[PDB]
């Protein structure tokens, strides 16, 4: 009583579900049984495709984490949608016009068969991200503890703190990050982001995130290291970003234009299950 | 006109256009839309209701479209009880249906909403390919889904 | 091309594998690849089943670990195996003959749809542990740091010291657990059992694994726990054993017997992967 | 007497019994075992064959035995390379069969290992179901996983 089909983007892994030619229905306590790593599928988030709610857009999605709850977040999970309405022949597109608990966007597939993703402008202004501030800076200075860092701060919907730092395998992100996360000046808290710089056009990149320490990929992460590199002088418009799992291509040309991400999706198998 | 188990022939229609839309009805009187779907006669084949209610409620003669695929088997539906009319005898319980898949090789102009001084339909428009299995009152969903499943690779052909 | 089934035991969670009717070839690199939660199907473990190697038996069967390695443990694997072969319709008996990398062996489906399962007998010799000590006892005194602890040894073809203590609940598994574990009279280490007995017919237990830390469900170690609390006098011969993670039925009738270990096993969803 | 691609026509046989096993023969002279396999002459039945066959190599009258399924299809093997005979045209590159299973509905004695001059099977003995999949020569190796998963849940019946 469902098929389903297993993805992940640079690690983020998905339990991804047709409710378009399925009936189909869900339970907080069904999603977390079904998220359960030991006892289930196993998935960070379950995304679920379904019909567009207007006769212009082409499909609608949802996404569930695994405690059982509904996550708007701009970017989230999109390249996975985008490969699998493709591969379970639910359109022939290579535009999709999708509507989300964030709204409407559009999503290219690329020759190489990887998506390109508009994630809106990021926003830099204090008082959205929410971060504490005087006035809107490229550049705050954050004093934890005995160190001082300088950081710069920006929203893709998300709070992001990007940090310049000289080699990331030398930084010490385990300890400063958790630090630098609760901060007073966030009182949402903040995602918080190692910047090495190699080139104007190449970057590696290592994120604390929220409530869950080091990841090995924040899409969201990397736009926002690449905003505040280019809002610094010190990123081209074009850069290449490096994850600890694998790559992503960030463009973005400015102020008064959006910011576009580009990434694989891997499908990794196709399942069947009752309840 | 009812066989044994209650249901009572009919066919759908969906038509598409190259740029891979269907045609999206609104219901006569009301604001609620759906496809057209029309009742076999005795002694109708299934394309001959077709051409017939497709004639009748769209003013379609078959110089305008070109037959692109119909359904393998009869797809049914159940009314809900509240809609059952059980004294008038024999009581229909629901729908068998035959669905047929045309492309507009004609107009966006012969598209004639009333032809006949009783029609079901007011207006039309262009809708994206999955639109109608949301907004299809919810019995008949099943149903929507099976057919434009069954249909989506053929219209997925340019 | 290949179609697999995810299970698990008390939340041990197996790729299941049949290659009776399927061809079917394995790598380290794969089996890993495979394994890795976020990446693949995410398991344990990898149960491979066989044809029979000898006309009197059913199957056979491996298991291979995440690392890519082959396990050969008495009763690893045993149950889910045993509701597969039945599930898959690929025999309809109810005893299971069965070989593996530790020899012919006998399955027992109940009327419950539980399995039974012989795990021969426990030995207590000490240099079969392997387990340091000038005679075998039925209890052992352990100096650990500033404390003294009651031990007691067994092999079920693993190594485990078996500890009575109060409550389970209230036990420092995390901190004894560690140093008990590489101790220097288990120059193999050892795993180690935290049991609390309630009545001659009913423990708890919670066991730190060698190399991996506290589980919720080691099936030897319940064997372990209830072989040792027999020996000691606290338990009767059909001891209900619960574990975090759910119930075994452990029946043993002294030595020159075997003990029998009786256990769920959950299908959870039917896969198909390329490569 | 060979097809267009190099396959010749064959029929196998698996004889089980009501305890759920199969007979396993030893191949002549040496002591690598599989079941039985015969070629079907012009103007031969599936059937026909099958009985041939069955009769000369085990010395069974069709009142010993009871039909339980065929295949539905030819299931076809290739030979390897080393074993191909290139000068002899046509080239035999394989063989297509088609598989019978029977019920043993009489004795365990009327197994005539031997009854013609040319025995192609010294002895044989009874195993259990999956066992072949494993001893057969490799090249066999996927029409036999075929043939008895086919057959699997018609032999679990008692
Ligand atoms: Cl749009
Ligand atoms: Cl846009
Ligand atoms: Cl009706
Ligand atoms: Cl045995
Ligand atoms: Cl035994
Ligand atoms: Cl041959």
């Amino acid at each position: 009583s469902m098929q389903f089909s297993k993805m992940h983007g640079l690690g983020n892994d998905f339990m991804v579900v047709d409710a378009v030619t399925q009936n189909v229905f869900f339970s907080p306590e069904l999603i977390r049984r079904l998220a359960d790593r030991h006892l289930g599928v196993g998935f960070d988030q379950l995304l679920v495709v379904e019909p567009p709610y207007d006769p212009e857009l082409d499909f609608h999605y949802r996404i569930f984490n695994a405690d059982g709850s509904e996550v708007a977040q701009c970017g989230n999970g999109a390249r996975c949608f985008a490969r699998f309405v493709r591969l379970k022949g639910l359109t022939n597109k290579r535009d999709i016009r999708v509507s989300t608990a964030n709204g409407r966007m559009v999503l290219t597939v690329t020759d190489d068969d990887l998506v390109r993703v508009n994630m809106g402008e990021p926003n830099f202004e204090p008082s959205a991200v929410p971060f504490r501030a005087n006035k809107a800076e490229k550049t705050y200075i954050m004093r934890a503890a005995e160190q001082t860092i300088l950081c710069g701060v920006v929203s893709m919907g998300n709070p992001h703190c990007v940090i310049q730092v000289d080699d990331v395998d030398t930084a010490a992100v385990e300890t400063l990050g958790p630090v630098l996360e609760s901060h007073e000046r966030f009182p949402e808290r903040a995602n918080i982001g190692f910047m090495q710089v190699v080139k104007r056009e190449h970057i590696r990149l290592r994120v604390y995130e929220r409530g869950a320490g080091e990841t090995q990929a924040c899409g969201s992460g990397a736009c926002a290291a690449v905003a505040v590199g280019i809002q610094q002088g010190l990123l081209a418009e074009e850069v290449r970003v490096e994850l600890p799992g694998g790559r992503l291509d960030i463009a973005w040309k400015g102020p008064g234009h959006p910011l576009y991400m580009t990434g694989p999706a891997v499908h990794v198998y196709d399942g069947f299950i009752h309840l | 006109m009812i066989d044994d188990d209650g249901y009572r022939p009919n066919v759908g229609i969906v038509i598409c256009n190259r740029q891979g839309q269907v045609m999206w009805a609104r219901r006569f009187g009301q604001h609620s839309w759906q496809f057209p779907q029309g009742g076999i006669n005795p002694g109708e084949s299934a394309e001959q209701a077709m051409y017939r209610e497709l004639f009748e409620e769209v003013g379609l003669s078959r110089k305008d479209v070109r037959i692109l695929a119909s359904t393998r088997n009869w797809l049914r539906y159940k009314l809900p009880k509240r809609l059952v009319r059980w004294d008038t005898k024999p009581v229909c319980i629901g729908q068998k249906q035959k669905w047929f898949l045309l492309q507009l090789v004609s107009g966006d102009a012969e598209i004639n909403m009333q032809t006949s001084s009783t029609p079901e339909f007011d207006g039309w428009r262009w809708v994206s390919y999955w639109y109608p299995v949301r907004q299809v009152v919810s019995f008949k969903r099943d149903v929507y889904r099976r057919v434009m499943k069954e249909f989506a690779s053929v219209v997925m052909s340019l």
